[PDB]
């Protein structure tokens, strides 16, 4: 079972700014951890599927019939990143390696231009 | 205070036969539960692509599956004669039709090599002639297996039936019902789903059939029903 | 190493009878499930507005419903004589009472035109006299239908019973249990509710009754039980 | 078109016996449902602390529990002779082994005073000799109770069996299944849990046993199975 | 002797049993009163062992009977054409027309409020009225 | 099946004020849509019933018995308004037309004096 | 006479029935076409009452038969060695090799898009082709 | 069945300060009640057990086996305090009286040094 | 020869089986030891084919017996009044009184902590002690 890793840098300045500012205007202080988990939740919503995906009996039945003529190209997941910064790394087999990447870049985008989004 | 009505001539002809069957054939029963959601979906898919030529029902599916299961396990498609066992190679099924004058026994032939449309047309032509009382004798004389259905009444969950004299098996079908089943939700938990099921009972004679043979027969029937596409091969 | 005890004089009187019933009456069974939550609520409502006059139970409700169902379908309230059929117009029910000396068969008369209080009082007076061994013979000779209940033991889900010689039907009641059912929540979804159910088995003879008649009988009984207010009319 | 095969010499020896049992022993059935999660946990706990000496199964547990229940209610551990009743004090159980040549009836002795390991070893030695066709006649002649299991096939929910000539009871075991049950969550609500259950059927003769005795027998068996630690005493 | 009966619950019971039918029957207040008359007539026998009611057609065996049978008899005999008389058909034993009256209700907040009850006025005797009245306000007792 | 419509004006200035102010003190910016849906949720809680309402078997059985001797005069619903301002309109049959109005005025009140209420 | 058949659904059906097996069998397009030929012949008899197909070995009784039996016959008789001919084994009644073509799909947004369908070209006669074609595009009709 | 009561003073100044301040910077105004309930929720999480606790069949069976060889010393609860200040009182039987105290002090601590914690 | 036995699990088993009863019986440590003695004797026969224990009354057939029967015999014969002796009734084969000792427990955090175990001291022979001891620490093996 060959395995491979994927990596991506990160900058956490904006999250620090939001935390500090929130602490000065209300009193709420929270750790970086909740930002990490909440970003991970919004990320694992729309991730492509491996090109070597094999369907199940129920799926092929409905197809043959005509209830879901339109097939699916997305599927949820359950990933957990690895700590680090100046980097975020993940270890996964070869088949999904590509899917695991869509996850890294999605979090890499949300955490850099939409920190405010992860507030209530 | 009471009333008395003379016994009918036709009432003794069936009384004697029923009394002979019990004392001639030891009985043992087997029960199973079948899920029929996929079969209903297939029936709905195939009853809307038509223009009026036909209209299907569950009984035809059960008859065809019963033929396939008979083919896989031929020991049930047999009979007990005076001093020798009779083994057939063609499946003839006996369907029960109820009328105020009594219970009839129409027959369907060549089920193995047939489709749903012909089976339905035959069962309905024969039901009409049975109701109208112009049935020839040769048309209700002998088969290999007999079927009974009572799904029109929701108050019948399961019931038993008596085997015919020359035959060695009979099947009884009940009414559908709803039960809870476990589903592994993609989030990584267990949830409740509502499946629709029927309970099927089979009565077998123990001189021509054994417990293992009947259990295998039920297994083939179940496999053919739960997966309906396998009705093709 | 073993022991031997001489057979009792009363044990052959029942052995011969049981052996005669099986070889004289072909048997076929029917099963159903009844929901009894509303009946329990009604019993609780009617057992608290009293000052000590009476106290009710499920068996009385079942007896009355059994009388109504018999009235709607009279073909079961019949008997098979030497060469003629006997059809009645009054419903007499046979209840089974177990004692260490054996099994007795008290009788209740005029159930159709009666109320719950009288039925309970009769069933309890007769049970007491049966236990005390001063029962007259005329009081346990003949009825039309027989009932058996085993709800005192939670380990009996369903069971079968043998029909009495001159009668043509018998009913067996099991113990309650709990099952999941679907409920359409007002929010527009489906949820799980916990209903309490009993399983009722009925054994019928096939010389006086047919499958459809028994199925209709079960349907009337079910309709009367699930909706309890209909016990009035 | 058909084929005929002469009846085997061994097929009449069982046909006559089966035909004699039905006309000699009236039958009545009782059914129950058992939860076996704790038993599975105990078996897993006891099949991992070993180094290769043994390996257990559900049938041994059922056999031992059947012995204990027989001991508590001895009226089922009896027999009907020409003119006297026979009552035993030692429990011998008959297990059914299926082979292509037919159905055998190995025997296990001294179950009351025995452990699981010896029962398993005996049942497997005898099964091997039955399959290899070197079984002495004395080894399959008489017992007190007979057991049948069909849990290897998931398509058998419940089934019936015929009683042997000199015996007065038989037990039939089905395959496991999953059902929803209510759980009182500590938060003060009701939730859904998924229990695994089996359905057990018992057939009894009505000349040596009564309904109450069979119901009590089922209760003792259930109590011993659901609580498995009670297998010690 | 005169008394007042509240019949709100009885109307609800009638509506419940007249909706679970498919056209077979339809009940009315008079049928309920006939059955209740047998009950109180039995509790106090001074007013025979069989109860016959005259509506002057006749109805027999009310004690051992149900609403279905009683209703059919009362209507069949009418077409061909103790004593009871009813005049509830005109809003302006003898039975009058219904009306509405105010009664006190103990609100859970701990005060007294107004609720609208429906009443009818009906004209050894005291015990007879009491037993009849008990059956009407509490309708479930019509079974036993 | 005759049908009828009901209408009511609206002013959305206060919601604008709350959104702007929230954007200046924390950073959170959200659309008017969530205000609309959240107001719709708090509204469909306590709405009267049509005068021509027919009960079911269970209800009558429970009354006749004595468990719910106090009857009900409220029932939830599932409405969806139609967009517009300077107006909110709904189309419904005649029987419920009156009930649909209690909904319009309830939202018309909450959205004008209690905008703050729809914040966390 | 020539026509084009879309066989995407048929491939999906084959994949469904070739995965619920344990090694017992394996189906192919030729078997489906043989069965459909009987049905198309059955509706239009001008092209006897028994249907025999030549693949020149022979297969009998296709009408009263299933895919399992037909497949076994076609392979046994091959080893020992109306008419059908197939040349789908080389990508470069007569049956050709599959190919891909663009077709219009009515997207729910209200426009037209491109989707990739798989097609094969097959070479009173018009009615025969129509009935055969109906069975292929809609595969479920192979039962009746 | 003997019964006993436990009592503890309280100071609500900090909650007042948080409410006032929140009202001045955003607009949100909420009652003391939600602070009381939210403190009660976080409290009934980790409370010791009575010394005279008797186990059940499942617990003993699982121990006799070896799945939960490490026993438990905590268990949730459902308490509701009684109003008052300058005091919080509870009435409970003797057996649990001690457990009911862990509850009073836990809330007495959270409500005095961590008011901010009960905000989103 | 001397050895130490831990009996915490055995006490828990005794409490489990003494609470699912309604008053029928009540077990003790001596009964468990008698049954275990038969098994330990059974594996090493050098210490006949039937096992008889003297408590000097006698108990027969321990091998083919349960706790219920053994308990009843030990108490009936006492009232009327290999070898075993017990002196656990005074806290100050021969069996002593229980005591508590500290043992190491491997905490999941990755260190060593103190836990309080309950012990008793009991006075070819080595194999006999080992088999007996195996049955006590692991109590489930009393079934087979």
């Amino acid at each position: 079972p060959p395995v491979a890793v994927v990596t991506a840098p990160i900058s956490l300045s904006a999250a620090i700014d939001v935390q500090n500012k929130l602490h000065k205007t209300i009193g709420v202080f929270l750790p970086l951890s909740t930002f990490i988990t909440r970003a991970t939740e919004i990320a694992n919503q729309k991730l492509p599927l491996p090109a070597n995906y094999q369907p199940t009996a129920d799926e092929l039945f409905n197809q043959v019939l005509g209830l879901d003529k339109v097939t699916r190209k997305e599927s949820r997941g359950s990933y957990t990143p690895t700590f680090g910064s100046f980097v975020f790394s993940l270890q996964v087999p070869k088949s999904e390696e590509k899917r695991a990447q869509a996850f890294l870049q999605k979090m890499k985008l949300v955490l850099e231009q939409e920190p405010d989004k992860l507030v209530r | 205070a009471y009333t008395d009505v003379p016994i009918s001539g036709m009432r003794k002809t069936i009384a004697a036969r029923l009394k002979e069957s019990v004392t001639e054939n030891p009985h043992f029963f087997v029960s199973t539960n079948l899920s029929v959601s996929k079969l209903l979906k297939l029936r709905q898919a195939l009853n809307s692509s038509a223009d009026g030529r036909y209209k299907l029902s569950v009984n035809d599916f059960l008859i065809k599956a019963m033929g396939i299961a008979s083919k896989r396990v031929p020991t049930v498609n047999s009979s007990w004669r005076d001093g020798v066992i009779r083994q057939f190679e063609t499946v003839d099924v006996s369907v029960a039709v109820a009328t105020p004058n009594g219970l009839i026994t129409p027959i369907v032939k060549g089920v193995e090599g047939k489709g749903l449309e012909s089976i339905s047309a035959a069962v309905k032509e024969l039901a009409k002639k049975a109701r109208d009382g112009k049935l020839k004798p040769e048309e209700y004389q002998g088969g290999s297996i007999s079927i009974s259905n009572m799904g029109m009444n929701p108050a019948v969950q399961s019931f038993t039936a008596i085997i015919n004299p020359p035959q060695a098996a009979i099947l009884a079908v009940g009414a559908p019902q709803k039960v809870a089943v476990p589903v592994e939700n993609e989030d990584g938990t267990t949830g409740v789903s509502w499946d629709e099921q029927i309970i099927v009972t089979a009565s077998f004679d123990h001189k021509v059939v054994d417990g293992a043979v009947g259990a295998e027969w039920i297994r083939e029937l179940k496999k053919v029903i739960e997966n309906p596409l396998e009705l093709l091969l």
